[PDB]
Parts: structure tokens; C-alpha cells; sequence
């Protein structure tokens, strides 16, 4: 599963 | 024009993942960015060279919605020229934008896409995306990751198109601030 980041 | 040509030489590379051929933008150091659907793996072919991907982070908006941008750290012998200053602070529209494409199958191309207008929500192939912009140009397959530029500004990454229109994910400087 992908590592996410709020941007 | 001059800016575009320089950008292609110093920052834009042909790439290949399990999802196909993509254009890739190197931003600074060993940090690069791809359309999310390119789905980089443990490794990627850059210019026919098998490079290690060390980190891969997918960008989402304040509410966790896809922005269609993947930021990768590369195992590389060199650093990308630093172009963060050519990326605006805020997602910006444009007048006579050039779409820079560079895959093994569509090498070193400059596509005149016209005006880039603020779009917003986009159903990209069934996946909801935010912070998109749009241009009226019959954009085709194999152009994803293409770099949208105008008068020295790097403003978007091509992510898709519906035949009459092309769509890019907007670029903000903040996406790329140090590590």
C-alpha cells in the first residue's frame, strides 16, 4: 500500500 | 523556446514502469515526480538504466483526495538541477503553455496546448482527482507526466485527457520543500 502525504 | 529546451535537457527524463512509458520531472537533488498511475515500484528504468527508488510518497489534498502526483527519491549518480524557483508558490494558470513530453516513444517533444485554465475536480479514469487544470488540445495517450510550462514557470504535470481536452495536476512549490 502507498505511503500518503497531505499537501 | 529557450526555457523549455533547457528544462528538457537538465530535468526531464524518459522513464518506464510496469504501467508503461512516462515523462519524469526531476526537481532538485535526487527528488523526482510522476503521475500517480505510473505506479513506480522498487525500481524504475530511467533512460534504459535500472535505478533504485528509495522513497515513494503519493500526494493527497487536505481532505485526503488524490492529487495524482507521486514524489520519489532516486538512487542516482548525480543530482537534478534545482528548479523549485521555477515552480510557483500557488497553482497558477497560464496563457500560451508548452507541454514538454519525453518518453522513449515520444522523445523530446514540445506540444502547444494553449491557455491553461483552473479546473479543479476531475474523474481521471474512474479515480477522483483535485487541483487539476485544463487545456483545450487533443491530447493523446502516452503523454502522462508531461511538463506544462509557460514563460519560465513550471506549473503542472500532464495526467490525462478526454480527446478534446488535456488535464494536468497543478504544481505548488510547497510540494517540493527540502526533504
Amino acid at each position: 500500500k502507498p505511503v500518503l502525504r497531505t499537501a | 523556446l529557450d526555457f523549455a529546451l533547457s528544462l528538457l535537457r537538465r530535468n526531464i527524463r524518459q522513464v518506464q514502469t510496469d504501467q508503461g512509458h512516462f515523462t519524469m520531472l526531476g526537481v532538485r537533488d535526487r527528488l523526482a515526480v510522476l503521475p500517480r498511475h505510473s505506479q513506480p515500484g522498487k525500481t524504475i528504468w530511467i533512460e534504459h538504466k535500472l535505478v533504485n527508488v528509495l522513497d515513494a510518497v503519493e500526494l493527497v489534498d487536505e481532505q485526503g483526495v488524490n492529487l495524482e502526483l507521486t514524489l520519489i527519491t532516486l538512487d542516482t549518480n548525480e543530482k537534478f538541477r534545482d528548479i523549485t524557483k521555477f515552480i510557483p508558490e500557488n497553482i497558477s494558470t497560464a496563457s500560451d503553455a508548452t507541454l514538454v513530453i519525453n518518453t522513449e516513444h515520444m522523445p523530446s517533444m514540445f506540444v502547444p496546448v494553449g491557455d491553461v485554465v483552473q479546473y479543479g475536480f476531475l474523474n481521471l479514469s474512474g479515480k477522483p482527482t483535485h487541483r487539476t487544470m485544463m487545456y483545450n488540445f487533443p491530447t493523446k495517450a502516452g503523454q502522462a507526466g508531461g511538463v506544462v510550462t509557460s514563460v519560465g514557470k513550471v506549473i503542472g504535470i500532464h495526467i490525462g485527457g478526454n480527446g478534446r481536452q488535456g488535464f494536468c495536476a497543478g504544481l505548488k512549490r510547497s510540494y517540493f520543500a527540502s526533504e
